[PDB]
């Protein structure tokens, strides 16, 4: 398995002109993912996980900025982390991210966690550069490795009872916690219904139950869906990722949904901050920005 | 690493904050953290093609319903013995995307001679290298470079 | 096939401490076999070349040994290099080593050139060492890509009609050059015969025409030889590798042999110097050696 | 940190009886001898290679092809 060697060949590029790459073996990568997978599925699909905790949204192969949010938010395992998905595609770095944030999971896999988001999944990996990034560096055999690997990541957490988290959002047809608990991995993300909700879905001001979603894939829902959920449910807050914002979070319905975005200036075609949220063990929500330097 | 944080305006006071919640916001300054600019890191990506990358995972998946088969060849003074067509998916397919067959298989060369290799037959692997999705071109010019034992991944129903 | 960038990494450890890897994609590592097994086969199998040239020995994976050679020769194409073979097993990072060769044929086809040795030859390299890297670092695919190409190295080299070059010396079947021009490749290298000799052969003082070799493989020649074929062929030395000298160069039959070995304190299980033998435009012959510290 | 600071030796010593028609000429200058790594900054050894176990693992190649 190899693991601190790996870790540290990953991290040696701290204080290296951005983009450069880390290039371990095939082997190396394929042991990360076989690792990894077997403690996925040893896991609950839907995580229930005790703060304090530090969230972060989308990063797409965006690595130095990922190196940037553990050096600020603390390397595992000085601090726990809930990533809400989407490792990869469009950044140029996708193995790099990956391959990190797998051998975290690896070294400390009850104090760091992983969602799937909807760029975990072959049909979309494929086609945003992804497959690309695995066929030019390796082979299209080591990315249907991680196609096997990202299959079997869990959906959503719950933290401490009262934060609902997960890649998208809500689904219409969710009305039970153990209709996720139900899904049986690995799994497909399918063209439509709950799993495919849960990683696709975006909040919309303007829509009033639920809408049609520009993406061309499930839905968007309003701030009174949002209300009902977290009634229903006991919850205080969704925290989910999914979409670009300014400032790296974003409210919505209130402070009753947030989303979160770690990728600063994502794929340089927008200017954005990333963020995290922090979460005490008291249950104090504070959030950290990553703003690319002028 | 950097670790010199400026700070902004925290989150607002709430007016109503729901009467059973348990989890609080902070009204505490933000801390805002620096990564490198566009200039140091150049986070854009040029190489990214999704409909190139369509029309190669449709012949992809055509390719996993088929029976795969290693066949070796000694290449001669004769060549392979083959003939090769690209044929891609749909009226509209192009040039650039294609599976890659045997048209015709040359009585007395190589690769009638060995058996194997049959009329129709995709040729999916050549000495290693991919000709899953690819232009006749690349798929000729690589057939062409190849000498003495020749590994192939052949592809049939 | 991005040279310029493959070969920029693989100097970039210079200064580093020695074994430290440069772990480049598959995909580039084949592409230096493809493009430089048409090369080639392009030019003679008994390459006819022109001073000046440096000719160098085995190196045999010390890629740190074969770096100092051209830090002090000089690098391509400040100095014309002839290689003698052998660059593969035995050391820890002969995948380094042969990539670093093979780049600088493919960027330099006129004025870097590379023999067969006995070790480029895939039932040998199977079991000393190399074959174990590449499935290590690669996957067992990208050896017998390496093969296709060693399979298609020149066998021989002359230097202005008067120096004879080759990985290990001559072979009682040997009359005309004719026989090593009209070798067909890809070839493997048989157990017996010309093509065996000319990998495989040692010189030795004892023997007085053709004797056994304690390899169990081809022969040894004495003095007696060596002044016969060159009178035949009009040639004033043989230039020949294979065998561990303690000075780096070492001469046989008075001054109309010398063995040639680049590899210094031979996988730490010698103490010797490496060498290399300059030509210049003249034909005047030099030594350079490469002597470990203490 | 290459060591471009070579030491010079004493050169080959001349030949007394240089064949007749030889065009090739051996120099009689003095051989530079640059420092390499020592054993200490550069390990060369290689506890991995296992020809034995190697060679039997390729038999089972040989009979499977
Ligand atoms: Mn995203
Ligand atoms: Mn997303
Ligand atoms: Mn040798
Ligand atoms: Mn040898």
């Amino acid at each position: 398995l190899n693991l601190d060697s790996i870790i540290g060949r990953l991290l040696e590029v701290q204080g290296s002109r951005p983009g450069k790459n880390v290039q371990l073996t095939e082997n190396e990568i394929r042991g990360l993912c076989l690792k990894s997978r077997e403690i996925f599925l040893s896991q609950p699909i839907l995580l229930e996980l005790e703060a304090p905790l530090k969230i972060c949204g989308d990063i797409h192969g965006q690595y130095y900025d990922l190196l940037r949010l553990f050096e600020y938010g603390g390397f595992p395992p000085e601090s726990n982390y809930l990533f809400l998905g989407d490792y990869v595609d469009r950044g140029k770095q996708s193995l790099e991210t990956i391959c990190l944030l797998l051998a975290y999971k690896i070294k400390y896999p009850e104090n760091f966690f992983l969602l799937r988001g909807n760029h975990e999944c072959a049909s979309i990996n494929r086609i945003y550069g992804f497959y690309d990034e695995c066929k030019r560096r390796y082979n299209i055999k080591l990315w249907k490795t991680f196609t096997d690997c990202f299959n079997c990541l869990p959906i959503a957490a719950i933290v401490d009872e009262k934060i609902f988290c997960c890649h998208g959002g809500l689904s219409p047809d969710l009305q039970s916690m153990e209709q996720i608990r139900r899904i049986m991995r690995p799994t497909d993300v399918p063209d439509q219904g709950l799993l495919c909700d849960l990683l696709w879905s975006d909040p919309d001001k303007d829509v009033q139950g639920w809408g049609e979603n520009d993406r061309g894939v499930s839905f968007t829902f309003g701030a009174e869906v949002v209300a009902k959920f977290l009634h229903k449910h006991d919850l205080d807050l969704i925290c989910r990722a999914h979409q670009v914002v300014e400032d790296g979070y974003e409210f919505f319905a209130k402070r009753q949904l947030v989303t979160l975005f770690s990728a600063p200036n994502y794929c340089g075609e927008f200017d954005n901050a990333g963020a995290m949220m922090s979460v005490d063990e008291t249950l104090m929500c504070s959030f950290q920005i990553l703003k690319p330097a002028d | 690493p950097d670790m010199e944080y400026s700070e902004i305006v925290g989150l607002p006071q709430e007016e109503e904050i729901p009467a059973n919640r348990k989890i609080k916001f902070s009204c505490a300054p933000i801390k805002v953290f620096n990564t490198y600019s566009n200039e140091d890191y150049d986070r854009r990506n040029d190489d990214v093609d999704p409909v190139a990358a369509s029309a190669e995972y449709e012949l992809e998946k055509r390719v996993e319903k088929l029976e795969l088969f290693p066949v070796e060849l000694e290449k001669d003074e004769d060549g392979l013995g083959i003939s090769i067509i690209g044929m891609g998916v749909g009226a509209d397919a192009g040039l650039e995307k294609l599976g890659i067959f045997v048209k015709t298989v040359t009585e007395g060369g190589a690769a009638q001679r060995d058996g194997r290799i049959q009329v129709n037959d995709q040729i999916v692997e050549v000495d290693g290298i991919s000709l899953v999705g690819v232009t006749q071109n690349f798929a000729a010019t690589v057939l062409r470079n190849t000498k003495g034992n020749v590994r192939f991944v052949i592809g049939r129903e």
